[PDB]
């Protein structure tokens, strides 16, 4: 039972969103699509369900007038869309098989939807490569900073397969800042070449660094 | 064309139609409803005079009445909407106890006292989960009837009077049937049960919004001669008609039926993804099944011993679940999840 | 509605302990004879999974240390030994009523032997000091605790404006912290200053550890 | 304002007005209606095959039937309407007799036969008086049964095919009872019987435009439990509904009353010019008179014995009449009018 | 128990007429006024009846749509009025009191209303004396009443001998009747020999001496 | 509806003699012990009178010569002795099922020796002279049987226009019959013969009763 959920949305306040949730390898009697609401590291609010095949719905109380579940059964896909929008709707929602009231645990989970509610408009980010003149060891480590994007998020691989370490990113001006640090041995850098690649989806903006010395 | 149709002004006077079969019949007669999918917003129960009932609930408590029970799903929002006026009325009267309504859960579970009309200890409860501490036996039950109705295009209001001695016979003021040819319906604010004769008259259908405990008044039954409690498929003790209709060849009486849902649809026809059939070697009838385990789990092979297709079922809530008779072919296995 | 409330709100436990976590219902959760009732572990960034489904039963491929028990409000989540891998929050849900509901959480917080931070320091970029800014970043990686105070020091004066600092999740392998900070300022008071320095103090020794570049 | 209504698309759905009591009531479900004062225009009986007719009473009359009598007024229409064809039918097939068809006269009496289904001598009579030529006993009768209804706008026809076996009671296809709060009515092409709850219930007035003598089908019965025959107001004969809806306090079964009249209006109210009063001392009830003489002279005073008022009466095309209870209190004098 | 009915009447086609039947003597138990119509000569067919203080009504199955009987119960009067009106409707309609179906007979009757529809115009009688040159023991005289409309008229000899009246017969439209009187030869024509003619529908009264050429 | 038919349609019967006429009913006429039958008597001009009411009542006030039998479907009402006032047409009707309905009727007419008729020949009046017409009327009297033959003859030559005959009903005391023959022509046409003659034949003698008047 495999589910793939719609990509990332920004939107404007008092807007509406419709996202989805495709099911593969689903049956009548099982298939209830669950959808869960979480604000980043807070509890999972409960919203609802719908069946695909039998448009079974149920709502819950909190959620009755924000959002409103439908289905498609040939593509078996749950919609959920989401009413006038404010900032205290941007979360992660999921999408997850469950079953009815007294029957089962939620068993399989969709990837999870990223909703971001803004007036503010997509800026991709600057990628500035950060290296050490100095004293060395049997490590060097190198950096990237990217600074200065909206809507989060950004993925930053180093030559896309040694220990990495990404930084949480953080708001300032209206705008995200976050950084990123790989370490490899000396021996290697920079007589080896090492890139970090920064992609930012809400800008379609593919950027890549080469590390080099100051 | 020109037609010729009898009407009678003090009957149900008017035309009505029957998309299939495309039958537009006229006339004057009575007109029996599907009052269930609109209760809510078609009738109010309420009674005839808050201090008259505040004095008796005090009566009753000074004799020994620590609660009520609802008789039917009306009657528990009539309680939770005068609650404020009636505790209003019992500290002007400097009555030592308040009265506290709870919701409807399941079975509207029968009390054995009454309360009688006017010419831990500190609360008055209705309604609410079953509580030890203020038993069913030391509550009064099924106390209303019907005074008069309150004739209107929207809302009905439906004005009560307290009883003057206790009965387990549901209140006929509220009830009905009809039969015509061959359907037939016996008919309340919370039940519609429908029969009908194809080669033999059986029950087809029904449809249940409250599960209550009184019983059903013979005066409004069809075919209410020889029936025997077994037989009937709805209970006698959850109001089923003592009818013949309440029959269903193959079936008996369903006292271990899902009837704890509270709220359910009976009917006859397979439950999704199940298949039953008739082997004498099934197991024997017992307390109703889920056909959905307790781990979401579908059950896919059921049998009954000598009961008929298509198989008794009743959804509800959490699922399906079939009649008594129905059986998991494999045995009792796996995680089940039975009724009472 | 039923209210799971989950105990503690965190916790931190040493590497193969015994953990427990509690959860306690406002109504029973109990029908039918089985206790609705489940456990979730979410890792940072993922879909929460399930860890014991019912009270006590352990979910198939999940490791025999996670074990479940408890019947109508209270509840306990056992993991016997706790290892490296479960530093995530941990949910109890409750499908017995509509609406379902979850606990607020337990955050799982791993103890391990403490560690030095390797403290790392970088200029700012050739690209970044031609577009009108420079940021000076040092990396502190793999250090535990996790409570850590950092210290920049420009041309021996202290330095407290503009800086922003940025923990992460606890590393599921060897169960340390890391940090990133990060000075903010126009391109030419970089210029202004020689000498930059990176300097943290830690539960490992009195003396700072110390990093430092020139131009 | 806005209401909110069920509506099912094979029920009949619609709204309905009630003049008095000023009640619109929208909703699905089942309409009886009074089909008693509209049947010659909006009902037509109608043979399924008259070619296969024929040859049923071919097999009838060589096996020694001697004629026909209707159950039903209706079929008795039917029989006038295609006698004419039936006979061409018979001659074209060398068969030697003819078949006469002739009127209703009040109690449409039962015969003993019955006419199986196919796949002097000379007259196979159909109805008309009682002769002993052709003894009921040797009729065929209640041989019909409804196949399926011909539903349009305007009129309606009824299909009929020959029953197999013989049988007293009356073919429900045809019949319909209905209840709601305090009102109840047992109804037929040819019956409509009121009953109602005024403190206690009871027969309150009926319509007759035949009187039959199939028997009612329980199935078709409202609060048919416990019923005794000779409490039955309307008797069990004459189609009574087996109910308690049929007893009235004081009175009994009216195996004499004016059944004979056959097509009569019953009703519990004084007769013109008349007076009832309970007298123990009066004369015991008997078959039911007429309150005018042969020469028209009213009877002023009237007496029961153990009835209870209003008088049950019975009014006619030739007057009024009396239930069993009532008699005259002035005692048989003058030219008395009594039934046979 | 008297039934005294209207006058009677000619009314155009197409119109409609209301005639009148008065009980004295009546009770509400009995007291049905039945209606019958004939036309000359041929069988009486039956409408129905009312009565006044019931107001009970029973019609029979021809006159469903012609009659309407109505009531007034203070004069104790029944009417009946006869919608459209033709030729085919031109009878005598008889009042008499009966009662319900299988009681009684018709005790009593009233005296019969007689009905002409007709486009033709009411026209006074011509009356022409009828007398012989010759002798003989008996003389009989006449009276000729000839082109009137509507029927009838009434020839009376002195008011008060053998009288022979013949019925009217239609010759173009109108009608045309004649009366013949016996008197002994030896009191004619010595005495006066005088016969009245009225004819109602035109209120008019018409006296012709008889004298001899 | 239940018919009344009536046999004889008319009978002829002497004074003093006996007449019996049946109605014969479609349907029985029966009802409670009864028979719902009546016999009614209609002189000309006038309301029906009622004879025998149910099968076989004397009317109050009617002779005791009329008489009632008979049930269910066949009646007979019978006179004896007959006598001159009862030239009359007699009804039968019923009233035990709606409609109600009458048969047919008899027509009674009393036999007696033949007489011949007093035949009267009347010139036009001066009165009609002069309004441009002229009737010559012919009084035939007091004859029986009612058979009778009337022929006018202008100048010897029989004429055929404008001849119109009445007669009489049978007479209430005498029981004869009379007849009033009528021709009609222009008053110009009255100008131009001169002999007008009235020739009645009748069962009485072969030689006719003449009468003649001339100009
Ligand atoms: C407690 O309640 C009972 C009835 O439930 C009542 O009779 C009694 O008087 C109360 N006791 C006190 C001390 O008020
Ligand atoms: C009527 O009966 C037949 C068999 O007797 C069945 O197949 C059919 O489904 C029935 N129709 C219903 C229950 O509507
Ligand atoms: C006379 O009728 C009987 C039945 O009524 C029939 O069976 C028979 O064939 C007929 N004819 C003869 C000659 O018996
Ligand atoms: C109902 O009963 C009351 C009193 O017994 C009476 O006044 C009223 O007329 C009754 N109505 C009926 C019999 O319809």
């Amino acid at each position: 039972v495999q589910l793939q959920q719609s990509g990332p949305e920004l939107v404007k306040p008092g807007a509406s969103v419709k996202m989805s949730c495709k099911a593969s390898g689903c049956t009548l009697t099982n298939c209830f699509m669950h959808w869960m609401k979480q604000k980043p590291g807070q509890d999972l609010e409960w919203i609802g369900y719908i069946n695909p095949y039998n448009d079974m719905t149920k709502y819950s109380e909190n959620f009755k007038g924000k959002a409103t579940l439908t289905s498609d059964k040939s593509s078996s896909t749950a919609f959920m869309e989401l009413s006038s929008l404010t900032s205290e709707d941007s979360a992660v929602y999921y999408c997850a098989r469950g079953y009815l009231l007294r029957t089962g645990c939620f068993d399989y989970w969709g990837q999870g939807t990223t909703l971001t509610v803004s007036s503010a408009k997509t800026t991709p980010p600057s990628v500035y490569p950060l290296a050490p003149g100095d004293t060395t060891g049997s490590s060097v480590t190198l950096g990237c900073l990217v600074k200065g994007y909206f809507p989060e998020s950004v993925t930053v691989t180093w030559n896309s397969g040694s220990s990495v370490h990404t930084f949480p990113a953080l708001l300032q001006s209206g705008l995200y800042t976050m950084s990123s640090s790989v370490t490899v041995p000396s021996s290697t850098w920079p007589s080896q070449t090492v890139t970090c690649s920064v992609a930012h989806p809400a800008s379609s903006t593919t950027v890549d660094k080469k590390l080099e010395p100051s | 064309g020109t037609e010729n149709l009898y009407f009678q002004s003090n009957a149900d006077s008017g035309c009505v139609i029957n998309w299939k079969g495309r039958e537009l019949k006229c006339g004057s007669g009575i007109f029996v409803t599907n009052e269930v999918h609109t209760w809510t917003e078609q009738y109010k129960f309420q009674a005839d005079s808050p201090k008259r009932l505040s004095a008796a609930i005090g009566k009753a408590w000074e004799e020994g009445v620590c609660g009520i029970r609802s008789a039917t799903r009306l009657e528990n929002i009539m309680w939770k909407q005068i609650s404020n006026e009636l505790n209003h009325i019992l500290l002007e009267n400097d009555m030592k106890f308040t009265v506290v309504v709870g919701d409807v859960s399941g079975i509207l579970a029968q009390g054995k006292k009454m309360i009688r009309p006017q010419p831990q200890n500190t609360t008055f409860i209705i309604d609410g989960p079953n509580t030890p501490e203020c038993p069913d036996n030391q509550r009064a039950w099924n106390i209303w009837e019907v005074e008069d109705y309150g004739f209107g295009i929207f809302t009905t209001n439906i004005w009560l009077k307290l009883r003057d001695s206790y009965t387990q016979v549901c209140d006929h003021r509220l009830m009905s049937a009809a039969i015509k040819d061959s359907k037939a319906v016996h008919a309340d604010m919370g039940y519609w049960i429908e029969s009908e004769k194809n080669e033999t008259w059986k029950l087809a259908r029904a449809s249940f919004i409250e599960v209550k405990t009184c019983i059903w008044p013979k005066s409004h039954t069809l075919w209410s001669n020889g029936v025997l409690e077994s037989e009937m498929i709805i209970p006698k003790i959850y109001g089923g008609p003592i009818s013949q209709h309440n029959y269903r060849p193959g079936y008996f009486t369903q006292t271990a039926g899902p009837w704890h849902l509270g709220k359910l649809e009976l009917d006859f026809d397979f439950c999704e993804g199940t298949t039953v059939v008739v082997d004498e070697h099934c197991g024997n009838r017992g307390p109703s099944l889920r056909t959905t385990t307790v781990t979401g789990k579908i059950i896919h092979e059921w049998c009954c011993r000598s009961c008929t297709l298509p198989p008794l079922r009743f959804k509800g809530e959490d699922g399906c679940w079939y009649g008594m008779e129905i059986r998991p072919v494999k045995d009792k296995e796996e995680n089940l999840v039975k009724s009472m | 509605n039923i209210v799971l409330t989950q105990s503690p709100a965190s916790l931190a436990v040493s590497l193969g302990q015994r953990a427990t976590i509690s959860c306690r219902a406002s109504e029973s959760v109990d029908s039918y004879g089985y206790s609705f009732m489940h456990w979730y572990q979410q890792k940072p960034g993922q879909p929460p999974k399930v860890l014991i489904y019912l009270a006590s039963n352990l979910e198939s491929g999940v490791p025999a240390r996670f074990s479940g028990s408890g019947s109508r409000t209270d509840f306990t989540l056992t993991i016997d030994p706790v290892e490296a891998d479960d530093a995530a929050t941990y949910y109890c849900q409750q499908n017995n009523e509509n609406p379902l509901t979850f606990g607020a959480g337990t955050k799982l917080e791993l103890k391990r032997a403490d560690a030095a931070p390797t403290v790392s320091i970088f200029p700012p970029s050739s690209e970044q000091l031609t577009s009108g800014g420079a940021s000076v970043v040092c990396f502190l990686n793999n250090f535990y605790p996790k409570d850590i105070n950092v210290k920049w020091k420009i041309d021996g004066s202290e330095r407290q404006n503009g800086v922003l600092n940025s923990w992460t999740d606890q590393d599921s392998k060897d169960s340390t912290y890391s940090m990133s900070s990060t000075l903010t300022l126009t391109k030419d008071e970089y210029e202004r200053h020689n000498s930059y320095t990176c300097e943290a103090t830690h539960k490992t020794s009195t003396s700072p550890i110390v990093k430092s570049f020139n131009r």
